[PDB]
DNA sequence: TTGTCATTTTGCAGGTACTCTTATTCAATATG
RNA sequence: CCUAAGAGUAC
DNA sequence: CATATTTTGCAAAATGACAA
């Protein structure tokens, strides 16, 4: 409710308080409850991509980095217009450090996360980070400590690493 | 010339409810005032040429409304501040009708 | 005061009459659901007169003498004598008439027969008459079954409340009751075809208007009856053995343990 | 990190703008205006997702003034930095203080005391680095880094991060 | 009384 | 919002607007016209914005809906359209 | 039901409630003699049923409190043994309609 | 030129939250710590620096801005100082409820008497309204005197279940003017109850006990009602001669400051026991000067001081005098006269009051042209303009206009003109007891210096012409003329609802003509029939 | 039958002087005055105890006594009534403003 | 182990608008 | 300018 | 010589016993 001037805890990936609009359950514009998804680095340029080619084709009814570079570039130009700096860098950000090419191979890693049945926030940052190791994992995200097995995770990333293309 | 309650009343069974707020808003006093969404209060300092609202207190610059009330309201908010009491006022309902 | 404590009550979407607090004051504005600008003095006619009188104005048999109709009255009056199905809606009629008879005799003990209602039907059959030119002497070129049919459809079209429950189809009924047993007491069968001699196009004119009317006597939601109530209540007090008056009114309003002038009365 | 979240924004329209192009208006509206924004709430706001047809509802009239405030709902994606979070950027610029790393839209400021003794900075390397005993960082150079902490800012955002922590430098 | 002319009582 | 809004197939309030509706669609429309608002009717050379939204209201060309508010917060969506202007 | 002569003790009194769901009501044989009910000023009094107050309820969207009330110690309330929540339809011969259906719940 | 933009969302207040002010918050909100009694420095010339007009708390001159908001005398709210007072005092409008609450929980340990144990208590606390639980919580334990650390059994009054009490007797407590004295049973000691310990055993009240009370959590704790820290109202609130309320803030500051020093420096307890008493009064007064039984605090002129409480309640206050009903713009009022040659829903307007009542017109490419018109006419003829508002909101006036030549009307523009016939006006006779003696007519501009209007309205209006004055308000948008022509107009009001018929008819020489013209009798000849005739506007025109 | 009774007695006032008032004024009278099972008066002891809304019973009488019981108690004012939204100068929830007028953009492209 | 009955104190507010005129703002003793 | 008082107009 | 301070309408709530 108001609670006037309510203390509220730090945010901490450590202890996972993202906070209080970052819960597991959002409530969705339809109304009912959904899980709250988070994006990895290619799974969110993917989805960056397609929204600016659905607007662009909206608009007009009514691989390598460089060529890849300048395709985001054009389709940026021509869509949207000026006060996209931030847009930009972060286009060129994820196009820089894109871990995977397509929609079948981010589809792949999406399921298999999905199949692991652990935290949004762990497996989006799992699939971003390009960790080596399962020790390496476990101090880079102290999140993942105590919830799954050493060899299950080591594995996974094995896959993973496999999957890395480029 | 005064405006009565009781033309208010006669207003009312009238049915002209943006008559009543025209006479008692516009023809009168209308004051813009800034409030907070933590605390109802109108201790809001608004540096309006910048651009910059602050309720100090809590402590917050992202959260605030503009209102306009009677001036007459805003000094009887004032007035029950002075006295000990919170009159906060919100832009939301918190318990359905 | 009487403002003051009645100006938060108004007639809401659903004709409950709610404060400022949704708490229900009349399940339905003026018990009728009716503006108050929109009601005349009208006389019902089946709650007064005699049992004899009461027969000779409605009942109308297709079978014998003493209560038949002169076979002038209407186009098809020579074959509608020996009928058996007119006779049932006749006789359903006449039974529903006593009904209401019966139940405007509990309502009003004292019998009096002119009472605010929304609809003059008075005027509307005036208007109808003057309008299509009755002649008076022309036989009439409605079908009984015609008549019956056309009442019954009028009183299913007279909507109050629209929900579709079986707590709102009551609350219609009972909030209709009253005028369909006005209609009831005009629009009868002899009194059509004999007093008025309405025609088939005066008939369907007459009902349309009549629905019209009703529909248009509605209360609109977002009224603010409170404060019409406690006007309508307060001016005349202005233009005013047992206390009477402004001291009476006080005593009232005043909810007073002792007052000057307590008497009771004994039957 | 990335993220997609259900916004919703109030937008008031002027009486002279109700012709049969009103979607069009609050469409562009919406844009230009969210997009590409920060905010300490929801961190960076970079994108729109579902633009073929975004909730508009109905829109209400403000009485005495004619003007119509529409909610619109809509899907964003953001970007918001978390404590204690292990993230990849690029080097931009260093100086006496520290080092500015590109994260997305954001520019983190490692300061020199986050860093091992090893590493110094150097001004005689034309542009100025950070050198160590193994390895250098220069500007352009890839570089993980562990954010710790977020300062709110004006239309942007300056978090505190670190590359002290075990595998945490340049790749 | 009232006031005027508490309650009774009060 | 979505368990307020009754749907539209079950609407249980009177099909005819009443006369507070009917005044404040008048008034509202007549505002918007003296702002510039566009016209969805031809003018046989009326000037004032009131008979002007008087006369959009005649043969149905006012773009507006009127959300009646029930006394439990649940509300119902009557456009001006198919509102029966009898009064 | 205990009908008494005169008056119960309120040490007695005190002891009226007992163990649930049993129910002890009082009554003064002087209140007794005049049957209330057929009084032209008192109308009909119909008890609802759970389902029906839940019905009347749902339907015209009320809450307990917003409906009118009716006290647990009014002779009709008495008379017809009310329970605090419980509905009485109270049906009236009105004069603008001819018949008029209130609810009270007893408090 | 109004309030200038502000980029904050506007919004409608849906709910008022009531509370009391913890005293952290109100040193949160504070913008100055007022310490000095005197408003304006030894220069006489500027504000003194913490004293009751701090620059801080807002600008007292108007060629100075607010030290804190920077913004001039018409937009700033002013905001409030705070006064750290020396010791608490009691909140003159809680000291009822203070007694109560006190009486109901234990004086030493802080905690409510009678717990869930007790029979009846199970039904007191069952109740939904606070109102109506506290009630219930105080007369039954009221009249408990022990704090009962040990009670019979729930289950059954076998065994003794021990809760957390202290076993203390509490005492019976009276209110001698501004304090309460309580009186412990003898084993009667009386001793007056310091303010001090019923705030600390306040404090000690858990937030179930309290919650059960009434109070809130969050926005009203019982510790709350006693005042540690005054909130000082800004000069917008007391402006200035200065105001009744800044006198009793400098005495409440010299109180505090005696007080003060007397403690600082060490002084016999009856001396601390009299500034206290004083500092307690001096706050009463000020926020409420009628308490009963003790002598009102009268100004350095003799009178009564106005207090807060004063300014608020009565007719004159600020709810019923300010907010309920308030002085209205665009409102004339003038002698009434018959006119038999008016319609029902039209009413004679002097040139004059049309002449100084104005409405805003909007400037649109419909009537661009006759709102140029009125615009050179200006405002010394009518009709005519007397103002032109821009789209900035730079009002032009126009007078002492003319010199800048003819202006150049844009859509968007206001052009604020004089009245003109059929112009929806709202009349009114007071005291107006019914909604038929306020209906909206028809303006006719005339050249007298009486309102006209129709003999058939007189009686809904119960105006007669012996010298009854009568009241004219002109709606300033299209919403509320449009609405003001659709629902109060006279036509529409002619059946009332209060009886169902007609309230305006035929009177006075008009009933008395239809009767002796409608005579078997009367007989009209032919000139007098085309005269009468011609009279009707609305005749078809065969004979 | 409290409320018949009621309801007879403002009758015989009103037509002792020969004065007709409509029913349904009366009837709304009387059945605010015993809407609550009691006979509630119209008096600062009747009406305006109840839980109608601070701001609301404080317009009436004892405004001051209404406001301190008010912040005391942590009273929340849903702004319902006409009072508050007079004292709050924006429209009220009755006659006109009983609904709120809405754009239905289809309808407006549909129109052109 | 429970009713009884019989004196002494408990809070107050008065309709709606509107016009005009008149007086008065602590006096005086006391210290800088 | 404020306050108080008085006189008065229409109810 | 000038600013500063000394007519009206009651039902209860509360009280003092109390009685075995
Ligand atoms: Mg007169
Ligand atoms: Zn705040
Ligand atoms: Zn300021
Ligand atoms: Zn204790």
């Amino acid at each position: 409710r108001r609670r006037l001037k309510k203390v509220e805890e730090e945010e901490n990936a450590a202890t996972l308080q993202l906070g209080q609009e970052f819960q597991l359950k959002q409530i969705n514009h339809q109304g009912e409850e959904e899980e709250l998804i988070a994006l990895n680095l290619s799974e969110a340029r993917l989805v960056i991509k397609e929204a600016l080619v659905e607007r662009r084709r909206a608009f007009k009814r009514s691989e390598t980095r460089e060529k890849e570079l300048e395709s985001i570039d054009v389709l940026l130009e021509q869509t949207t217009g000026g006060n996209n700096k931030d847009l930009k860098n972060t286009m060129q950000y994820l196009t820089n450090f894109s871990r995977f090419r397509d929609q079948e191979t981010v589809g792949a890693v999406i399921q298999l996360l999905k199949s692991t049945g652990l935290h949004p926030f762990e497996v989006a940052q799992l699939g971003s980070l390009a960790c080596d190791t399962a020790d390496e994992a476990k101090t880079l995200i102290p999140s993942l400590n105590n919830k799954i097995s050493d060899d299950e995770l080591e594995r996974i990333l094995k896959e993973l690493s496999n999957l890395e293309t480029l | 010339l005064r405006f009565g309650e009781m033309e208010r009343d006669c207003m009312i069974a009238h049915g002209a409810a943006s008559f009543l707020k025209e006479r008692l808003m516009e023809a009168s006093d209308a004051f813009r005032v800034h409030i907070c969404g933590i605390c109802g209060l109108m201790t809001v300092i608004a540096k309006l040429n910048h651009n910059q609202f602050e309720c100090k207190g809590c402590d917050n610059k992202i959260d605030i409304y503009q209102i306009h009330i009677p001036y007459a309201a805003k000094l009887l908010f004032q007035e029950l501040m002075a006295m000990n009491i919170t009159p906060r006022l919100y832009t939301d309902r918190s318990r359905d009708f | 005061r009487l403002v003051k404590a009645l100006e938060d009550i108004m007639v809401h979407y659903d004709n409950t009459t709610r404060n400022s607090l949704g708490n229900v004051i009349q399940f339905i504005y003026g018990e009728d659901g009716m503006d108050a600008a929109h009601i005349e003095k009208q006389s019902l006619d089946t709650i007064g007169g005699s049992d004899a009188a009461f027969e000779k104005r409605y009942r109308v048999d297709l079978l014998n003498t003493d209560h038949t109709l002169d076979p002038s009255l209407l186009e098809s009056g020579s074959e509608i004598l020996g009928d058996l199905k007119l006779q049932v809606l006749l006789d359903e009629e006449y039974k529903q008439l006593v009904k209401d008879r019966k139940f405007l005799r509990e309502v009003f003990v004292d019998g009096e027969a002119n009472w605010p209602l929304p609809v003059n039907i008075r005027r509307i059959i005036q208007n109808a008459q003057q309008t299509f030119h009755i002649d008076h002497t022309k036989p009439s070129d409605l079908t009984i079954k015609d008549i019956v049919l056309g009442v019954k459809d009028l009183q299913e079209n007279l909507l109050v409340l629209r929900g579709k429950n079986e707590i709102i189809q009551n609350a219609q009924r009972d909030a209709v009751t009253l005028f369909c047993c006005l209609l009831r007491s005009r629009l009868a069968t002899r009194r059509v075809l004999q007093e008025y001699r309405l025609t088939k196009q005066a008939f369907d004119w007459v009902l349309s208007n009549i629905e019209a009317q009703f529909l248009r006597s509605v209360v609109h939601p977002g009224e603010m009856v409170g404060v019409l109530a406690a006007q309508s209540i307060g001016e005349p007090a202005t233009q005013m053995k047992v206390t009477s008056g402004v001291p009476r009114l006080k005593e009232i309003l005043n909810v007073a343990k002792n007052m000057k002038t307590p008497s009771l009365t004994v039957y | 990190m990335f993220f997609i979240k259900d916004l919703s924004l109030n937008i008031t329209l002027h009486p002279s703008f109700f012709g049969p192009r009103m979607k069009q208006y609050l469409k562009t509206k919406l844009l230009e205006e969210v997009e590409g924004s920060c905010t300490g709430k929801f961190g960076y706001i970079l994108c729109v997702l579902d633009y073929d047809n975004i909730d508009i509802q109905r829109g209400r009239i403000l009485p005495t003034d004619g003007s119509a405030e529409f909610n619109v709902k809509y899907r964003a994606v953001v970007f918001k930095p978390f404590k204690g979070e292990v993230v990849d950027g690029t080097v931009v610029s260093c100086s006496q203080h520290g080092f500015e790393v590109q994260v997305g839209p954001m520019k983190v400021f490692v300061t020199k005391h986050l860093m091992p003794q090893d590493l110094t900075f150097n001004a005689g390397s034309n542009p100025p680095s950070y050198q160590s005993s193994e390895d250098v960082i220069t500007i352009k150079s890839r570089i993980r880094v562990k954010i710790e902490g977020c300062i709110s800012q004006v239309s942007s955002i300056h978090a505190i991060g670190s590359i002290k922590e075990d595998y945490l430098g340049a790749i | 009384t009232x006031p005027g002319v508490t309650x009774p009582g009060v | 919002l979505k368990e307020k809004a009754i749907p539209k197939d079950q609407r249980a309030t009177t099909p005819y607007m009443t006369k507070y509706e009917r005044a404040r669609i008048l008034g509202t429309r007549a505002l918007q016209i003296s702002m510039n608002a566009p016209v969805f009717v031809d003018l046989e050379g009326e000037t004032d914005p009131l008979r002007i939204a008087m006369k959009e209201l005649a043969e149905k060309k006012i773009p507006l809906v009127i959300r009646r508010y029930l006394p439990d917060g649940s509300f119902e969506d009557w456009s001006v359209e198919e509102l029966i202007v009898d009064l | 039901i205990f009908v008494y002569q005169n008056n119960i003790t309120p040490s007695a009194m005190k002891l009226v409630p007992s163990i649930p769901p049993a129910t002890i009501e009082t009554f003064n044989e002087a209140a007794l003699v005049v049957n209330i009910t057929h009084h032209e000023l008192v109308p009909k009094h119909i008890r609802l049923s759970s389902d029906e107050k839940r019905e009347l309820l749902k339907r015209y969207r009320l809450k307990e409190s917003q409906l009118p009330r009716i006290q647990r110690a009014d002779p009709v309330a008495l008379y017809l043994g009310l329970k605090r929540g419980e509905v009485v339809k109270i049906i009236r011969k009105s004069e603008t309609s001819g018949r008029y259906a209130s609810y009270r719940i007893c408090m | 030129v109004g309030q200038q933009y502000s980029s904050a969302p506007l919004r409608t207040v849906k709910e008022v939250q009531f509370g009391l002010f913890s005293p952290e918050e109100v040193r949160a909100i504070s913008v100055a710590k007022i310490r000095f009694p005197e408003t304006m420095d030894e220069t006489q010339t500027r504000a003194k620096i913490g004293g009751l007009n701090d620059p801080r708390l807002g600008s007292i001159d108007r060629n100075l801005k607010c030290q804190t908001c920077q913004e001039g005398m018409n937009e700033c709210p002013g905001h409030f100082g705070h006064i750290d007072l020396a010791k608490p005092v009691f909140h003159v409008g809680f000291i009822a409820k203070i007694k109560k609450v006190c009486e109901c929980v234990c004086m030493h340990c802080g905690k409510l008497l009678l717990d869930e144990h007790n029979e009846l208590m199970r039904q007191a606390l069952a109740i939904k309204d606070s109102k109506k639980r506290f009630a219930a919580i105080w007369t039954l334990c009221k009249t408990k005197m022990v704090c009962e650390t040990d009670v019979p059994s729930e289950d059954d009054p076998t065994q003794l279940v021990s809760r957390g009490g202290c076993g203390n007797t509490q005492p019976t407590i009276r209110k001698d003017g501004l304090k309460l004295v309580g009186s412990w049973k003898k084993d009667p000691e009386l001793r007056v109850l310091s303010t001090e310990e019923i705030l600390n055993i306040f404090k000690h009240i858990s937030v179930k006990d309290f919650t059960s009370l009434g109070f809130n959590e969050v926005f009203s704790r019982p510790e709350w009602m006693i005042l540690t820290c005054l909130p000082v109202p800004p000069p917008p609130v007391r402006p200035s001669g200065e105001d009744d309320l800044t006198f009793k803030l400098a005495d409440i500051l010299k109180a505090n400051i005696s007080l003060e020093t007397l403690e600082h420096n060490g002084a016999p307890h009856h001396a601390i026991e009299e500034a206290e008493s004083l500092l307690q009064f001096h706050v009463a007064t000020y926020m409420d000067n009628d308490i009963a039984g003790q002598p009102q605090a009268l100004q350095k002129s003799g009178r009564p001081v106005k207090s807060i409480r004063a300014r608020l309640k009565g007719k004159e206050g600020r709810i019923r005098g300010n907010l309920m009903g308030k002085r209205v713009d665009f409102s004339a009022r003038t002698v009434i006269s018959g006119d038999p040659n008016l319609e029902l829903d039209q009413v004679g307007v002097p040139k004059s009051i049309a002449k100084t009542l104005t409405y805003p017109e909007v400037v649109t490419p419909y009537n661009i042209d006759r709102l140029t018109q009125l615009v050179r006419n200006g405002p010394n003829e009518h009709p005519g303009a007397k103002y032109v508002i821009r789209d900035s909101g730079d009002r032009i006036d126009l007078r002492y206009s003319k010199r800048a030549g003819d202006i150049q009307l844009q859509y968007g523009w206001k052009v604020e003109r004089h009245i003109m016939d059929n112009d929806p006006v709202l009349f009114n006779r007071q005291p107006s007891l019914h909604k038929m003696s306020m209906m909206a007519h028809r303006v006719k501009v005339i050249p007298y210096s009486t309102f006209r209007l129709n003999l058939s309205v007189t009686s809904p209006y119960n105006a007669d012409f012996d010298g009854d004055e009568m009241n004219l308000h002109v709606p300033q948008s299209e919403e509320t003329r449009a609405e003001l022509s659709q629902l109060c107009a006279v036509p529409l009001q002619i059946v009332s609802p209060q009886s169902n018929k007609p309230c305006m008819g035929i009177v006075q020489d008009t009933l008395c003509g239809i009767r002796k013209l409608t005579l078997r009798d009367t007989f009209i000849e032919l000139d007098q029939v085309l005269n009468m005739l011609y009279w009707v506007p609305d005749w078809d025109g065969v004979i | 039958a409290g409320r018949a009774a009621l309801y007879k007695e403002v009758y015989n006032v009103i037509a002792s002087d020969g004065s007709y008032v409509n029913y349904r004024h009366m009837a709304l009278l009387v059945d605010v005055m015993t809407t609550q099972g009691g006979l509630t008066s119209v008096t600062r002891h009747g009406f305006n105890r109840s839980n109608t809304g601070a701001l609301m019973r404080c317009s009436f009488e004892e405004t001051v006594e209404i406001l301190f019981e008010a912040g005391a108690s942590a009273e929340l004012d849903d702004c319902r009534g006409v009072s508050e939204n007079v004292i709050l100068g924006q429209m009220a929830p009755i006659g006109t403003g009983a609904f709120d007028v809405m754009i239905d953009e289809e309808s407006l492209v549909k129109y052109m």
